[PDB]
């Protein structure tokens, strides 16, 4: 558990990708989660409704994923700015700042 | 790039413009090698049907089924299908088919539907709300009517509780509609449960005998037996093809797989819940469905003040599926590769950068 | 032909631990190197499984409920257990299911059998007395033979949507008396489109004749409940471990 | 690949363009972060072949010539200890170039102290 | 009607969790600043102006 | 306590799990913030009487 911070970031990104892929398995109230099954089973007047339900569910999932990606990007940017400050002040010079 | 950025002047850099995906070439349909036709004739062209309280169910499996024979023939007044399109039924495969045949009156033809009420729906024949199939009703005046009354077709009129979906009730017990026990004798407040239609050919179109056949298709996870009349094509591998394997439709590259399927398993699936392996219906061969090459197109350019020359990067796409240079970032077209190292001007990725001096990478 | 067996010894049936047995493949889909959560009719871990004996004078053929589903375990040597009876009233009024495994093949028949009070088979050291009649038969299926205690037979019988799912696993063991502690996922054996109501079931045994003698065998009956399992699929697609989601807080 | 689905998706406007723009901004921000952290020197410093540092041993932090990855033993241990329309863009700086940047920083801080960070 | 109530309450809860995450990021930045002041002003004498 | 409402809520999937996980992350982040700010010493010192 020495390297927990990097493994935490990798696990969070992998879990977000797995959740986004997993959200395709949900039908969001439609008859099926597979677009090809709906297109091969139904006429376009009702397949339009089923595809619309799938589109709004997947779009909400994708917007949610982008929202947490932006929040994690802000957190990683703050950590990277801290790392750049430590590289400038601790490696390239001797720092009088305590701890 | 100018259209994407909504500007007539493009600054120096890399810009994501569109996405590239290789089109499918062929279409490969693989169905099991069966030839025998299952008796739709014995279901539809039977001499005598059954009453609706004792509706006749026939199990249909292991056949080629031509549904457009039933569709295009001008003999059925109602061919109304729920959960599936009637024209598309030739292009689908189902595990089992239930054919439920009975005889009702014309006004009761509407009652054969999910979420409907009446005497037939409550007491005689109930359809589940997740019903997938077709209801096929046609007039039968010459067969099921007789001058003086045809009383051999009975419907259940009295029951304590409504029927469950696909429940068959053939019991004949005297319905107790009051407090007095009936003891098997009809009389005051004690009725027989079965009531005769009493068909005559002079009756109205509402009181007219209609023969109804309900086809219900089991689309559950099982080996598929009933399949349409679509002809199987030969298997082509290592290319991007549309495929229809036993009614399972997709687009991908079919290759050899080292996955040892257990003999009861047809499909394969991964942690991403995607069908990445299937069993061939004919050769019993397990095929890995690798999805086809795709990525983003990036237009590497200097400023339009400097030059109008551009290069294109296909991200994560090998150069043989699209001044050609293969990078880890993708295939780069239009930029010459040099062995000299300079500072990064336009970043490509994976240690690769581009500059203008022609466009070099 | 029916024969009353009047030389039985009265004894209550026993109970023992299920351990981590009774896990079957929930579907026909290949999965590899994955952890899959499924909610289905499963046998709970460490449950109270009923134990019946055949030893000489014990001959356990009682009337048992079927409920949602039945897990059937058999510590068997020398092939005494031959088949099962399923139905509701076990007479000609209703329609009943017969599964037998004689010396040649496995026969499944769905008929209105007028069953005997004590249905049994016999081996002479050529005897079959199970039903007296069979009038209306809808389904027939002839297949291959499925089969110190040396052999362990696990079966799972389920009846959903008119489909009878039989899951089977054959295990070489060398444990004398009880269920071995371990894990073995039951592969599906057969899916039968019987479409009949089942609430009661019977075990079919075989007598040994020169009265009668019962060979040494033991079987276990457990009942399935709807619950969630977390199954682990290895690189070869074989279920190697399972977690009962509602057993204890650690597994939860 | 459904054309009808994309036609219905076009009714919602430029949501997909917005999401792609946000992801592109994040992707270039990661490369900017790596440039800000590791690319603080424009000279690639190298250690002398003779490791005479007055008794100080830096073999565990200097790159190993015997390894093909040109990583330090500590960096090699660190790399060993860390384990449908989605694409992964490669980083602009690869692992060997980041290791080369760290090696240059190590050579600068060993051979020159803090003088290389303020000038020659 | 229950579906309308469910989607309205779910949208409200997602909005609440999103703004809570934004406030958590702000409080985390303030707490990192406070930890820096604890290390540099209390545990030592700082040459940094203001 | 409405079971029909929960049955309809199950159609939307694992939204509730995501909200609980985000709130759990915020809750442990607050304790981490207090730990970083105040617990900078492992010796509990006292002034002389
Ligand atoms: C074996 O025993 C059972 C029960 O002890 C017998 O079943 C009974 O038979 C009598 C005589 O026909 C009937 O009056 C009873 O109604 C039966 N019991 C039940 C519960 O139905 C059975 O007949 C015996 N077998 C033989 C061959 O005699
Ligand atoms: C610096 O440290 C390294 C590692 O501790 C020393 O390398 C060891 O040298 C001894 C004797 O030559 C060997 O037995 C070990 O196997 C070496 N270990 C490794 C990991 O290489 C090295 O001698 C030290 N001194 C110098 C000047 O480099
Ligand atoms: C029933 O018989 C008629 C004979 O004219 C035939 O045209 C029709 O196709 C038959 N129906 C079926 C389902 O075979
Ligand atoms: C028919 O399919 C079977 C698989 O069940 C296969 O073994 C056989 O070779 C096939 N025959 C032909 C002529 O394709
Ligand atoms: C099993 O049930 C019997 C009675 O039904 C009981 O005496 C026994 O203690 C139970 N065993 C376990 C392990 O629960
Ligand atoms: C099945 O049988 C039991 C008892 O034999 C009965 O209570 C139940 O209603 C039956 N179910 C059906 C669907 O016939
Ligand atoms: C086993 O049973 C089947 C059908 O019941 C029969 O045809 C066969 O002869 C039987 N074999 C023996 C050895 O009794
Ligand atoms: C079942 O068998 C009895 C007697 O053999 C017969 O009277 C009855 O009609 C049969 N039922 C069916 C549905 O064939
Ligand atoms: C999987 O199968 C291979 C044989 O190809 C075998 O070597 C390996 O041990 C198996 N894995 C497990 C976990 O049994």
């Amino acid at each position: 558990s020495a390297l927990g911070k990097l493994q935490d970031v990798v696990n969070q990104n992998a879990q977000a990708l797995n959740t986004l892929v997993k959200q395709l398995s949900s039908n969001f109230g439609a008859i099926s989660s597979v677009l090809n099954d709906i297109l091969s089973r139904l006429d376009p007047p009702e397949a339009e409704v089923q595809i619309d339900r799938l589109i709004t569910g997947r779009l909400q999932s994708l917007q949610t994923y982008v929202t947490q990606q932006l929040i994690r990007a802000a957190e990683i940017r703050a950590s990277a700015n801290l790392a750049a400050t430590k590289m400038s002040e601790c490696v390239l010079g001797q720092s009088k700042r305590v701890d | 790039t100018k259209c994407t950025l909504k500007s007539f002047t493009v600054e120096k850099g890399i810009y994501q413009t569109s996405n590239f995906r290789v089109q499918p070439t062929e279409s490969i349909v693989r169905f099991p090698n069966i030839t025998n036709l299952c008796p739709f004739g014995e279901v539809f062209n039977a001499t005598r049907f059954a009453s609706v309280y004792a509706w006749n169910r026939k199990r249909i499996s292991n056949c080629v089924a031509d549904y457009s024979v039933l569709y295009n023939s001008a003999s059925f007044s109602t061919f109304k299908c729920y959960g599936v399109s009637p024209t598309k039924l030739n292009d689908l495969c189902f595990t089992n088919v239930y054919a439920d045949s009975f005889v009702i009156r014309g006004d009761e033809v509407r009652q054969i539907a999910p979420g409907q009420t009446g005497k037939i729906a409550d007491y005689n024949y109930k359809l589940p709300d997740d019903f997938t199939g077709c209801v096929i009703a046609w007039n039968s005046n010459n067969l099921d009517s007789k001058v003086g009354g045809n009383y051999n077709y009975r419907y259940r009129l009295f029951r304590k509780s409504n029927l469950k979906p696909f429940e068959r009730d053939i019991s004949t017990e005297i319905y107790q509609a009051g407090s007095t026990p009936c003891n098997g004798v009809q009389g005051f407040n004690c009725y027989f449960p079965l009531q005769s239609y009493g068909f005559q050919p002079t009756n109205g179109v509402g009181y007219q005998p209609y023969r109804v056949v309900v086809l219900s298709f089991e689309l559950l996870h099982a080996p598929a037996t009933v399949c349409g009349p679509k002809k199987s094509t030969n298997l082509v591998k290592n290319k991007c093809v549309n495929f229809n394997f036993n009614g399972l439709t997709g687009t991908g590259v079919l290759t050899e797989s080292n996955k040892k399927f257990l003999p009861f398993q047809q499909f394969g699936r991964d942690i991403a819940d995607t069908t990445d392996a299937v069993r061939d219906p004919q050769t019993l061969e397990i095929l890995d469905i690798t999805p086809c090459s795709f990525g983003g197109v990036s237009v590497i350019t200097p400023g339009t003040n400097t030059s109008n020359q551009v290069a294109v990067l296909y991200q994560g796409v090998n150069c043989t599926e699209v001044n050609v240079f293969q990078t880890r970032a993708g295939c780069l077209i239009g930029a010459e590769h040099v062995n000299n190292s300079y500072e990064c001007d336009i970043p490509i990725g994976a240690g690769i950068c581009a500059s203008y001096q022609s466009i070099i990478a | 032909q029916c024969v009353n067996l009047t030389t039985r010894t009265q004894l209550p049936p026993a109970y023992t631990n299920s351990f981590t047995r009774g896990v079957y493949y929930p579907d026909k889909v290949f999965r590899s190197s994955v952890l899959h959560s499924t909610q289905d009719l499963f046998l709970p871990f460490f449950s109270n499984v009923t134990w019946f004996h055949a030893i000489h004078k014990r001959f356990d053929n009682p009337v048992l409920p079927f409920n949602d589903g039945v897990y059937f375990a058999s510590t068997e040597k020398s092939n005494i257990i031959r088949g099962w009876i399923f139905g509701t009233t076990l007479d000609s009024k209703t329609q009943s299911l017969l599964i037998v495994n004689n010396a040649t093949n496995v026969v499944i028949k769905v008929c209105e059998f007028q069953f005997c009070n004590d249905p049994f088979l016999g081996v002479y050291y050529s005897e079959f007395r199970v039903y007296s009649s069979a009038n209306n038969c809808t389904f027939e299926y002839v297949s291959q033979p499925f089969l110190n205690f040396k052999n362990l037979r696990e079966f799972v019988f389920k009846n959903i949507d008119g489909y009878f799912k039989i899951y089977s696993k054959h295990t070489p063991i060398n444990l004398v008396r009880d269920l071995p502690q371990g894990f073995s996922a039951l592969e599906p054996l057969v899916d039968l489109p019987i479409g009949i109501n089942i609430t009661r079931f019977q075990t079919l045994l075989a007598l040994h004749r020169s009265g009668w003698t019962a060979g040494a065998a033991a079987y276990y009956v457990g009942y399935l409940q709807p619950r969630t399992f977390l199954l682990k699929y290895n690189e070869n697609g074989t279920i190697t471990d399972a977690v009962d989601c509602a057993l204890d807080p650690l597994s939860e | 690949d459904s054309t009808e689905c994309s036609n219905l998706l076009l009714q919602y406007g430029s949501f997909c363009t917005q999401l792609n723009r946000a992801l592109t901004g994040i992707a270039v921000e990661q490369d900017k972060n790596t440039q800000e952290v590791f690319a603080q020197v424009k000279q690639i410093y190298k250690t002398p072949p003779i490791k005479d540092f007055g008794g100080f041993n830096f073999s565990q932090i200097l790159p190993d010539p015997s390894k093909p990855s040109k990583r330090s033993p500590i960096e090699d241990l660190l790399f060993n200890k860390v384990t449908n329309g989605l694409t992964v863009l490669p980083p602009l700086l690869t692992d060997e170039m980041i290791a080369q940047y760290t090696s240059a920083l190590l050579a600068g801080t060993i051979t020159s102290g803090w003088t290389f960070g303020a000038g020659p």
